[PDB]
RNA sequence: CACAGGUGGUCAGGUAGAGAAUACCAAGGCGCUUGAGAGAACUCGGGUGAAUCCACCCGAGACUCAGUGAAAUUGAACUCGCUGUGAAGAUGCAGUGUACCCGCGGCAAGACGGACGGCUCAUCACAUCCUGGGGCUGAAGUAGGUCCCAAGGGUAUGGCUGUUCGCCAUUUAAAGUGGUACGCGAGCUGGGUUUAGAACGUCGUGAGACAGUUCGGUCCCUAUCUGCCGUGGGCGCUGGAGAACUGAGGGGGGCUGCUCCUAGUACGAGAGGACCGGAGUGGACGCAUCACUGGUGUUCGGGUUGUCAUGCCAAUGGCACUGCCCGGUAGCUAAAUGCGGAAGAGAUAAGUGCUGAAAGCAUCUAAGCACGAAACUUGCCCCGAGAUGAGUUCUCCCUGACCCUUUAAGGGUCCUGAAGGAACGUUGAAGACGACGACGUUGAUAGGCCGGGUGUGUAAGCGCAGCGAUGCGUUGAGCUAACCGGUACUAAUGAACCGUGAGGCUUAACCU
RNA sequence: GUGAAGAGGGAAACAACCCAGACCGCCAGCUAAGGUCCCAAAGUCAUGGUUAAGUGGGAAACGCGGAAGAU
RNA sequence: AGGACCGAACCGACUAAUGUUGAAAAAUUAGCGGAUGACUUGUGGCUGGGGGUGAAAGGCCAAUCAAACCGGGAGAUAGCU
RNA sequence: CCCGGCGAGGGGAGUGAAAAAGAACCUGAAACCGUGUACGUACAAGCAGUGGGAGCACGCUUAGGCGUGUGACUGCGUACC
């Protein structure tokens, strides 16, 4: 503990935190725009970008294992199809990070969004 | 006499022919530059000051960026003293290899200990206090092997700190 | 009090279920009154934009926990130690020493915090005891009494007496003796008294009390400063600033069993029997590490019972302690060890000594003049110039102008804004909060990706066999958070604030 | 006799020890106990003596010794 | 048929902890005990203060009992701060 | 009328003798909370006061040494019932 950990303390229930992710993962991925806090957009990014990268090959594998960490007929019928030929060329950094001002000394907010998010 | 002063990047075993386990830690001693040479006559002791490592321009102050060019040496990471022992005296410039400790075959390490939370009284002595970001010490220590050409070094045991911090070796007073 | 506490009857479904119990679901109700903010009027310096009328945001002063806000207490506080006196341990009396001002996190030498009694491992003496190790006592054994690093502050029966109790008897692992208000009645309790009800009666004008009666019974509060440890904001070391060290002072530990030969040598008639501490070998404790020897590792894989869902299977996700187990990445620990407590030196009590008397002897000393015990200090590991006596060394920068007065450690205005720091982001092996290391387009600081490493175990699909289960090649496959070397694919942009503009007075030495 | 009901000065401090009974004011001088190296105001004054142990600056009985005192 | 056994709701505070200006002027949590009997509960009524009640703790009688509240005796009281 | 949020609140103009009378409304001190004026305080130990005492700004005899606020230092100083 306190050396060469990964993850924020996030008090809270593992599966809770889980469940988090799926949702603020599935709402970016419909979205491909959110407002959040930055430790919380981090996180969505963290967690989502393996996904990201993985829907980059077409392979029931692949969207199996979507389905099953994103739990979203709808979503995984998206991806696979816009996200990864809009991606294919790009290895790394999908989503984008921009600070809308301000709390500053309570809770930062930013937005997190894709590299594009249209065309 | 003097003891340079390496970086720590890890820490394995090493086999002898016997077959016997030893361990060993990986020490990066890069060639010590003297930088300063301070005499009785001016600075009131005799000591040479020692620099590793280097550092981007940009990040260089300009006072250090002077001191460094009147050397005529590159800027380092660090400044690091020494006392000498009624020794033949250096001059500014002049590198140093690890050659030294080839033929002493006992030295001491000194590091920084790795920071640590708050800890309980038992946890310490078995008082509380500030735990880490404190000297360490360990003298008594043989070196194992000795590498001009890649500038690695193996002493007995383990040594203060984590991986990439800086220590200073020094040779064993005790004897 | 919209309280967390209490309120009588009826409606009583599905699955695994003997069950209205257990776990999830049908219809229905909820995600809880702390977890989380805007730009906060106004004021300053700025850059950006069509050339008066100005518009945008930053760096700041001005709110901050998105906050109302109570709590016993409080004569006034600028609330140090030691020694002596004192209605008796003096923060306040006399003498002496130390300490920059104001905060924060822990430990209480103790504040006589505040409103009798013993249950007390942390600094104390007797064997102290929230359950480590021991040494002695011609100890018959167990056991007492004597001693060490030490304070089980929850507990026996009893004589002197009042009971746990102040002296002690049997004590076992203690039933225990005071220092500190016997550390706390800011813990407990009465177990006998003045005090929970009886209770012989008392000293006592009376108050006040009877450590005297036989049984006794219900005892309150949310760290105020202060001492120690660590860590912060301001200021000063005299122009400012960044680094590296000397050093007045201060911090804690010097434990202990065996053997090899040295040497069965010396000494010693014989018996007897070392100095040798020359080298290795154990245990208690301290620093540090995870490659090795065990755990955790609710963030990783696999197996499995019930239940809901993906329209059904295969296969998955949510719940049942992480639903229950096999493990286990990095990290954190000990159940593992590299070192340590040196060697040596000074002065030492006792003791051992070169020449040597006073007082033709003697003698450790009178004259010349030397060693030495686990005692003391260096030597081993250190911090430290807030040491105001404010140190030493190296480096970087400012080389402007004008006006006025009460004409000097003078004041004011335009311009300049150096080195350095802070402001913000990535952040860490730094972290309660501060603070500190590295980077910010002149880049691997963080995220992801590439290939590898560890872990886990034969993922799904396909065709075959078994008329079920299930197996075969696909396949040492799939996945892998924290590990390794690169990748700018993404985020740290151009920037802006403080900080200056030649540095006071007197004197000695150099060309004027 | 003091305090009780009296200030002030000295004994380093102090209520009972010594001097001393304050009507008030004035930047004046002289005494008592106690001092005249400093702290702190006053002779480092003069003569005759004891003292080598800091006895002074804490001690009984007893043959200079007796003599061991409080973080 | 069990002052029978295990085990829900329910009942008792028997034990430990939470607090002693508390969430409550005696409550809460975790175990323990009964769980067809001397059981419990919804509602209505009676037993009244030198008294009632009391499977005898002199328990309880409107958060109080070795004799409760209100107005008068009483602006009471010997002694005392 | 303006700011403010199309509220509350505030600032102007007007009425009002007076708004130093605005519905919290005559006169308006203290304990307590902030800002400005002048001074002491970051090497300095105890009932915090009493005399001496250099300065810091201002008005005075227009210096000739006085007063409005402070004491770095120094002799003394164990609050009241």
């Amino acid at each position: 503990m306190r050396h060469r950990k990964s993850g924020r303390q996030l008090n809270r229930n593992s599966s809770h935190r889980q469940a988090m992710f799926r949702n603020m993962a599935g709402s970016l991925v419909r979205h491909e725009i959110i407002k959040t806090t930055l430790p919380k957009a981090k996180e969505l990014r963290r967690v989502v970008e393996p996904l990201i990268t993985l829907a980059k090959t077409d392979s029931v594998a692949n969207r199996r294992l979507a389905f099953a960490r994103t739990r979203d007929n709808e979503i995984v019928a998206k991806l696979f199809n816009e996200l990864g030929p809009r991606f294919a060329s790009r290895a790394g950094g999908y989503t984008r990070i921009l600070k809308c001002g301000f709390a500053g000394d309570n809770a930062p907010m930013a937005y997190i969004e894709l590299v594009d998010r249209s065309e | 006499m003097i003891g340079l002063v390496g970086k720590k990047v890890g820490m394995t075993r090493i086999f002898t022919e016997d077959g016997v386990s030893i361990p060993v830690t990986v020490i990066e001693v890069e060639a010590n530059r003297v930088t300063q040479v301070k005499d009785l006559a001016n600075d009131g002791y005799r000591a040479i000051q020692v620099t590793t490592g280097a550092k981007k321009a940009n990040r260089v102050t300009k006072p250090e960026a002077g001191h460094f060019a009147k050397a005529g040496v590159e800027a380092g990471r660090g400044l690091w003293e020494f006392r000498l022992a009624e020794g033949e005296e250096f001059t500014v410039g002049q590198s140093i290899s690890v050659e030294l400790f080839a033929d002493v075959k006992k030295v001491d390490v000194t590091g920084t200990s790795k920071g640590k939370g708050f800890a309980g009284t038992v946890k310490r002595w078995n008082m509380a206090g500030q735990m880490g970001n404190e000297r360490v010490t360990v003298q008594s220590l043989d070196v194992v092997r000795v590498d001009a050409e890649r500038n690695l070094l193996l002493v007995k045991g383990a040594v203060p700190g984590a991986t990439g911090s800086d220590l200073i070796v020094k040779p064993a007073v005790k004897a």
